[PDB]
């Protein structure tokens, strides 16, 4: 049976996978392919119309353009980027002598994620970024594994030369990624990791080629001013200087805690 | 309940073999079908005949040959992996112990219950040339599911290509009504005077239509407000039949202009 | 129905009869006492020795006299108010069921307190409140107007009983006998 | 009732251009144009 | 003259049904039937074939599988000599073929009447099913055989033939294709009793009282939406003629209105006798 | 025969010309539904027409045969049976039936068959053989544009 | 009129040509040159109108209706009734100018046509970074309850170049189609330049968001309805053609200090 | 739910197909550059012992 | 009759696989003209012969 | 009641009250502006084309 199942594995075509733009009619939607282009796609009586609507990814087909079945919305799967790897070495005793700034870090981390109700009842509004900078050799590193022993929930590792991979729009779209899985996959943290680089005035000597970089810039100041729900997401961004870091994060409204440990 | 579904392909691809053996109505054609059997709604996408072969004077005599139907499995692996054996059918319009007692032969190669087919050669009566039986264990009796014919956007207009308004539509609606007149009065005329058959079961049923001029007299004072729609319908009807005198009246100036350049 | 299964001699089929007699006194449900007379038990048994209580039943149902029934039953089952309750409640099913095709050839759906009163031998105080009763336990479906003395029920449950709507089926089918010509032929000549 | 004459009176209407336009055009076209 | 297969109604939506499955995915398969060269040309039943390592090729023929396949229809009665091979190509759409080119010259020497039926566009039905054929010419330079006898040649009118890369050399030496369908008795009777422009048949007050009872709340909306978009193209394009004279200076817009609200005023008519129609006839 | 099997057809039927042999009509017929060809089943069907002419409606009962047939090539010789045989003095039911089956019949060679068929029953007539076939000239058809071409010369010869 | 049906391509329109005849721009990224079906005109499509195109031959068949992609489509109210203009106060200075340059014509778009005096089409939003607000420019849109677009600056370039000034020409559009509309764009710098524009070249072209920008720009803004808002930092450098009365007028800079 | 894999081409372009049974779902690994079919796109091949590539520059000299 | 068959007529021109766009580079004796193609790259092609 | 908040009618009579839906009419565009706007076009399509 398992060698007669290779050949009904086999058996079986590909399935395009699109996320629904705009609602023609009943059975008639728009649904954009993931390589650009957009059809006009029917429907089938194994699926439900209520779930079709925009803002939704459905399967389409590669034959005659139509909805076969329907997938949870997931907008890029890249795995190594939203699992950390997470293997318990250093705890919280092992970042020891920080102790001063260790119970600075739970207050704005830990209890928001535990018992949010005690920022509401005096109605501050909980802190969405926290920067830890400081002399190098100092564990700056280690803090990432130190907090992510403990509360064991999810964590995104985005390093700052990993997601300039030069491409067409996609630059701008790796931010919207981690924000997007922050509502399905629960607030938890989202770390960065030695950004030296989008925080740039950048004067334009041709730039060579980094203008994709810009609308990198661009894409993380409109999200914490951005509209949607926010605050509790933590973002956690490292750097070895903070100067180097925008002028725009730095200031309030975005980045509203600033760590150092000397 | 259960639901059938069967293309047109498979319906006639089995009236082609009958006449290609040269079957008169002293044999009949036996054949197995091909489908998704697990879902609610039974779909037939295949079917193949077999050398039956079976005695005009004895229903127990017939011949069955599954080394034809191990081997059809086989050959079927290699052109499509994904139909299964759902049932078989068979030809004729009579059913005698030769159909009745192989229901159970091909138990044992299919996983669901077999689906019996009457396939009528000489289409007579209504639609359906093709009646889908299913048997139960529990006291057997053949029960008739919901069959339907269906098909995808390609196999539905094939056959429109190789066979190629409000008053015929109505024409199909006297039919439907000698359908109700001609189906009671000659069963239940079988069952009353001479010859009654063992019933009070069936009767059950048949009084289930006759309690909701076959329906209720009781609404006919509030028939009035439900006609009231359709006074409605002639409200503005009376003006389309007017709005027909707008291009009308407007077709006027062009017989007038080629007066005038005349 | 099953004649090679359960295979047992004439006296336990007297027994199991006896069981089948004492489960329907306290319950309306599966049609009625009537529903063993076609069935093989009924036609088993002997009609004396308090063996005939579903014979007596069938017609109590058509009189409406408890006293019969009660004179020839024990104190064990005729303690308990449940089988008088049960007992006239398919007495008024037979009527409730009348509102649509019984009697009445021409289908009109319409039932009166004072119809039902000389059928249950009850005042119309009593009959206002039983109706609620019968269709609370899931029997029929409908509303009654106490304004102006009407009962309006559907009919929904089928009985075992024949030869009543069995005239009527064809009578019905009879106006679209007449109804084949002037539609017939004017839509032919279009 | 009254609906059913608007019908009759539209067709009616529509009886009278059904037919009318070929007077003028017999003199026309078996004539010769230029 | 040329061969001019003619296919039965269950050959030709057997050969569409084995290349259902993918656009760039090929199948094949295998033609049978008895039939005369000169002109008519007939096919029994059609069977698919496995494919091999080399998709569509020559060697993807498996006689073991082909052997098997006759024996299980020389017991239905469909067994016949071996007229040639059909093949289901990928979605490159250019000529044809993307992978046979002399595998035809090599089924001559077994069947000089061996033909190769292929489908370039995938699968596309809107009013027609196009089916492609082929024929081997062998040397077509100076007198081989008259192929502009038996139906419909000397076609390629311009750059226009088909896919329109063609033309007239179309693939080897002009093989001229032509495809005709038949039906029999037995096959004419079903399509009229199942499909002809939809299937009505099986039951009849369903489908009158479903497609009003889904669209009551449709219905009383669409009488009233399409009412506003009647007038609405009324209100727009007639107001430029009303005088004797010019005014708008209309030219195509009296002419917009009226065949647009044509059907518009007749759709009306219709679900006015349906609406109607319906809850009349008896029904007490 | 693929070759010399039409030209069976087309001798017997010069020689049954006029009255004819009646036997020969329904043995004629019967191989034409037996043996199912392409050029024999057309050959018969001008053979058919051929012992049809003169017997005006004494052929009338092989021409109900053809027109009840949904075979193309019984179809085709249908129109041609019914020019031969209503040929010289014309008939208005010859014309109704020929016009008939030019429109409800969607065969191309068998419209275009039935538009010829109308010039060999209107030859008396010449004045009406050109408004009838200008009138089907302005149709979508190309057949029935080629078929009235033709049949507007026979008669205007 | 049913062979197409439902597999159509989506497209644009772009010029006409012959009649019945134009060239459309399809979502594959080839431009093609068909025809226009007998049931359509001309005269009945626009010039930024979209229309469905044949799966192989990518012929015109059917206008779409006044709806497309638009980054997430946004029907202008989603969850806006939450804050209000009362939330952010000391902006009587700034918001004055506001409310005359969007609240009054927004509400009523005669009080211009009897002034004679040509309403600003363009709100500009200045100030060194950190300003804030995200509050006042929602807060007009939930008081007045009227439509609101926002697309930020970085969400104008598709993943493909050709669908770059196809999107572009559609978050005008629909803003006019259905009620009155207030346009916001975040951060458009990215885009407007002072002659260093597309970082001195990059890629291939990249200029084709600034163009659809400054075109799109004049033909819409007739009604004095939808309004466009553009909240920039300061690099010190800017477009001048943008800010030519022609286009674009009312320009406000965050009170400093 | 079921067990399926998502793949994306060369090309750009993401494919949807059921779990194959050349391959087991341990053996899987997400992002990963895997042997696909060049028409029906299903996963036959495994990864053969190296993550993406050496890009340009390498020394594999020991 | 007409509208049906220019409706038959404008069918075939639908289902034509259409054309692209270009614009004229430079024309030899040859009578072959180099037409820029937008989308794609550089292409020399063959006048018609009723041009 | 005047004012269109609470919809209803009352009697002076007996000192009886009445049931009153608010809507006072169902749908009323539909033939409204079909009757006058036809009302008005319908002379519109004559003028001199008589004279």
């Amino acid at each position: 049976d398992k060698t007669e199942n290779d050949i009904k594995a086999l058996q079986s075509i590909g399935q395009l996978i699109g996320e629904v733009m705009k609602e023609l009619s009943e059975e008639k939607y728009i649904v954009k392919a993931s390589s650009g282009p957009r059809y006009i796609v029917g429907v089938r009586n194994s699926v439900d119309r209520s779930k079709l609507k925009k803002g939704v990814r459905v399967t389409l087909d590669i034959t005659t353009l139509t909805i076969m079945r329907i997938l949870p919305r997931e907008t890029d799967p890249l795995v190594y980027n939203m699992t950390s790897f997470e293997q318990g070495e250093i705890t919280f005793d092992g970042i020891g002598g920080l102790t001063e700034q260790i119970r600075e870090l739970r207050e704005v981390i830990e209890l928001p994620l535990k018992n949010p109700e005690i920022f509401q009842r005096v109605g501050i509004k909980p802190p969405k970024g926290v920067l830890l900078y400081g002399p190098p050799g100092t564990g700056k590193t280690l803090l990432a594994k130190a907090v992510a022993a403990t509360i064991g929930a999810n964590f995104i590792f985005s390093p700052a030369s990993g997601i300039v991979d030069k491409y067409i729009g996609e630059s701008a779209r790796i931010i919207r990624e981690m924000f997007a899985y922050a509502k399905e996959h629960e607030p938890c943290i989202i770390f960065m990791d030695e950004v030296d680089a989008i925080g740039g005035r950048r004067f334009s000597e041709g730039t060579s080629a980094d203008r994709e970089i810009q609308r990198t810039l661009m894409e993380l100041l409109t999200q914490m001013d951005g509209f949607d729900n926010l605050g509790q997401t933590k973002i956690i961004m490292a750097t070895n200087r903070p100067d180097t870091l925008d002028p725009a994060l730095l200031r309030p409204g975005r980045l509203d805690r600033k760590v150092e440990i000397p | 309940h259960e639901k059938v579904t069967i293309a047109p392909l498979v319906l006639l691809s089995a009236l082609d073999h009958y006449e290609r053996t040269q079957t008169k109505e002293n044999k009949r054609c036996v054949g197995v079908i091909l489908g998704d059997a697990n879902s609610s709604t039974i779909r037939v996408t295949n079917s193949f005949a077999l050398p039956f072969e079976e005695d005009e004077k004895n229903s127990d005599v017939w011949f069955l040959d599954h080394n034809y139907i191990e081997n059809m499995n086989e050959m079927c692996k290699k052109i499509n992996a994904k139909e299964k054996l759902i049932g078989w059918y068979h030809s004729g319009p009579k059913l005698r112990a030769s159909d009745l007692k192989i229901n159970e032969l091909f138990k044992k190669y299919t996983q669901n219950n077999p689906l019996l087919l009457i396939v009528d050669v000489k289409q007579q009566g209504v639609g359906l040339p093709t009646d889908a039986y299913v048997a139960i264990e529990q006291e057997k009796t053949f029960l008739h599911l919901p069959c339907t014919i269906e098909a995808e956007e390609a196999e539905e207009i094939g056959v429109e290509h190789l066979l190629r308004i409000r008053l015929t539509n109505q024409l199909k609606s006297l039919k439907g009504l000698q359908s109700k007149l001609k189906d009671v009065v000659e069963y239940l005329d079988k069952v009353i005077n001479k010859e009654l058959p063992i019933n009070h079961t069936i009767l059950g049923k048949l009084q289930d239509v006759f309690n909701l001029n076959n329906l209720q007299k009781a609404l006919t004072v509030k028939t009035n407000d439900e006609l009231m729609v359709i006074y409605i319908s002639n409200l503005v009807r009376s003006i389309i039949a007017f709005d027909d005198l707008i291009e009308n009246k407007i077709q006027n100036k062009k017989i007038q202009e080629q007066r005038v350049k005349d | 129905t099953l004649e090679p299964s359960t295979s047992i001699t004439l006296a336990e089929r007297q027994q199991l009869a006896y069981d089948l007699s004492i489960s329907a006194l306290l319950g309306d449900k599966i049609y009625n006492f009537g529903e063993l007379l076609h069935h093989p038990i009924m036609e088993t048994i002997v009609n004396d020795s308090n063996y005939d209580w579903l014979f007596q039943l069938l017609n109590a149902l058509t009189v409406g006299d408890f006293d019969k029934f009660d004179s020839l039953i024990k104190v064990q089952i005729s303690k308990i108010p449940i089988l008088a309750q049960h007992e006239s409640f398919l007495r008024q099913k037979i009527c409730l069921m009348t509102l649509i095709e019984t009697v009445f050839v021409k289908n009109i759906r319409m039932l009166s307190f004072e119809d039902i009163s000389k059928a249950t031998h009850l005042p119309k105080d009593n009959v206002e409140h039983l109706v609620m009763r019968a269709i609370s336990l899931g029997l029929l479906k409908g509303s009654i107007d106490q304004v102006n003395e009407l009962v309006t029920i559907s009919w929904v449950q089928p009985r075992i009983i024949s030869g009543d709507q069995i005239t009527k089926m064809k009578d019905r089918l009879v106006e679209w006998n007449d109804q084949v010509e002037k539609l017939g032929k004017k839509m032919e000549a279009r | 009732q009254v609906f059913d004459e608007r019908i009759k009176f539209a067709n009616q209407l529509h009886d009278e251009y059904l037919v009318s336009m070929r007077y003028p055009e017999d003199k026309k076209t078996q004539q010769n144009e230029k | 003259t040329k061969e001019t297969v003619y296919i039965s109604s269950i050959a030709l939506l057997k050969m569409l049904k084995h290349g259902r499955a993918g656009v760039p995915m090929e199948v094949m398969g295998l033609m049978l039937g008895e039939f005369v060269d000169d002109y008519t040309v007939n096919v029994v039943d059609v069977f698919a074939m496995p494919q091999s390592g080399t998709g569509v090729s020559v060697e993807a023929v498996d006689d073991v599988f082909q052997a098997k396949m006759m024996d299980m229809l020389k017991q239905t009665g469909r067994d016949q000599m071996v007229v040639g091979w059909y093949h289901s190509h990928p979605g490159f759409g250019c000529w044809l073929s993307s992978v046979d080119v002399n595998t035809q010259k090599s089924f001559e020497q077994l069947n000089s009447r061996a033909v190769a039926v292929v489908v370039d566009p995938i699968q596309s039905v809107k009013g027609k099913v196009v089916i492609d054929a082929f024929r081997l010419i062998d040397t077509g330079a100076l007198i081989n055989n008259l192929e502009p006898r038996q139906t419909t040649s000397n076609t390629g009118l311009l750059n226009k033939a088909n896919i329109q890369a063609l033309i007239h050399g179309l693939n080897r030496h002009y093989y001229s294709l032509n495809i005709d369908y038949h039906k029999t008795a037995k096959e004419t009777k079903m399509l009229m009793n199942l499909h002809k422009e939809q299937w009505q048949s099986g039951l009849k007050m369903y489908d009158y009282e479903e497609k009003e009872e889904s669209n009551l709340a449709a219905t009383k909306s669409m009488v009233k939406i399409a009412e506003q978009y009647s007038k609405r193209i009324e209100e727009e394009k007639e107001l430029t003629e009303e005088e004797l004279k010019t005014r708008y200076v209309g030219r195509q817009d009296p002419k917009k209105h009226l065949s647009e609200t044509a059907d518009e005023t007749l759709e009306n008519n219709i679900v006015s006798v349906l609406t109607a129609g319906v809850n009349s006839v008896a029904i007490k | 025969s693929a070759t010399s099997g039409e030209a069976a057809a087309l001798g017997m039927g010069l020689c049954m010309l006029g009255t004819g042999k009646p036997e020969a009509i329904h043995d004629m017929f019967t191989y034409s539904q037996e043996t199912q060809h392409g050029n024999i089943t057309r050959g018969l069907a001008v053979g058919l027409a051929l012992i049809n002419y003169g017997r005006q409606e004494l052929a009338d009962d092989l021409i109900t045969k053809m027109l009840a047939s949904d075979e193309s090539l019984l179809r085709y010789g249908g129109a041609f049976t019914i020019a031969l045989a209503y040929a010289g003095t014309g008939n208005n039911s010859a014309v109704k039936r020929l016009l008939h089956v030019a429109v409800s019949d969607s065969n191309d060679d068998v419209r275009r068959a039935a538009v010829i068929a109308l010039g060999f029953v209107l030859l008396r007539d010449y004045t009406t053989v050109p408004r009838i076939v200008q009138l089907l000239s302005k149709s979508h058809n190309a057949h029935v544009r080629c078929g009235t071409a033709f049949a507007l010369g026979i008669a205007c010869a | 009129k049913r062979i197409q049906s439902v597999p159509l391509v989506i497209g644009q329109f772009l010029e006409p040509i012959d009649q019945n005849t134009g060239i459309v721009s399809s979502t594959t990224g080839m431009s093609y040159v068909v025809r226009i079906l007998s049931t359509l005109d001309r005269e009945l499509l626009k010039p930024s109108m979209s229309v469905a195109l044949h799966r192989h031959s990518n012929a015109l068949v059917d206008i779409l209706p006044p709806d497309s992609d638009s980054s997430i489509s946004v029907m202008g109210e989603n969850e806006k009734p939450d804050v209000t203009y009362a939330d952010v106060g000391g902006l009587d200075m700034q918001k004055q100018e506001i409310r005359e340059a969007v609240e009054l014509p927004l509400v009523q778009a005669d009080l211009y046509e009897q002034i004679g005096i040509d309403p600003p089409r363009g709100v500009l939003l200045y100030g060194p970074p950190g300003t804030g607000k995200t509050m006042l420019v929602k807060a007009v849109a939930n008081s007045t309850k009227a439509a609101f677009i926002r697309v930020n600056g970085s969400e104008f370039v598709h993943k493909y170049l050709g669908e770059g000034p196809r999107m572009v020409r559609d978050v005008f559009r629909l803003a006019r189609e259905n009620a009155p509309s207030i346009i916001f764009i975040d951060e458009v710098d990215s885009i407007a330049t002072k002659r260093f524009d597309a970082q001195t070249g990059s890629d291939r072209e990249v200029q084709r968001i600034l163009i659809e920008l400054l075109t799109q720009m004049d033909g819409f803004d007739q009604s004095t309805n939808v309004k466009v808002i553009m909240a920039t930092n300061r690099a010190d450098t800017l477009d001048p053609a943008l800010l030519r009365p022609g286009r674009l007028d009312r320009k406000i800079e965050f009170p400093s200090l | 739910v079921g067990k399926a894999a998502v793949v994306k081409t060369s090309s750009r372009q993401t494919v949807f197909l059921p779990m194959v049974g050349l391959v087991d779902p341990d053996k899987l690994k997400p992002n990963d550059l895997v042997g696909v079919n060049k028409d029906s796109y299903l996963i036959l091949d495994t990864l053969p012992s190296e993550f993406d590539s050496r890009v340009k520059a390498m020394e594999v000299d020991e | 009759n007409d509208k049906v068959r220019f409706i038959k007529d404008e069918l075939r021109l639908l289902q034509e696989p259409g054309s692209y766009v270009g614009e004229v580079i430079k024309i030899v004796s040859d009578k072959k003209v180099l037409v820029k193609v937008q989308p794609e790259g550089k292409y020399i092609v063959d006048v018609a012969k009723d041009i | 009641i005047l004012d269109k908040i609470f919809y209803g009618v009352l009697d002076q009579g007996n000192g009886w009250l009445y049931v009153y839906e608010t809507p006072n009419q169902d749908a009323t565009y539909d033939s409204a502006l079909e009757l006058v706007g036809q009302l008005n076009k319908v002379v519109d399509q004559l003028f001199e084309k008589a004279s």
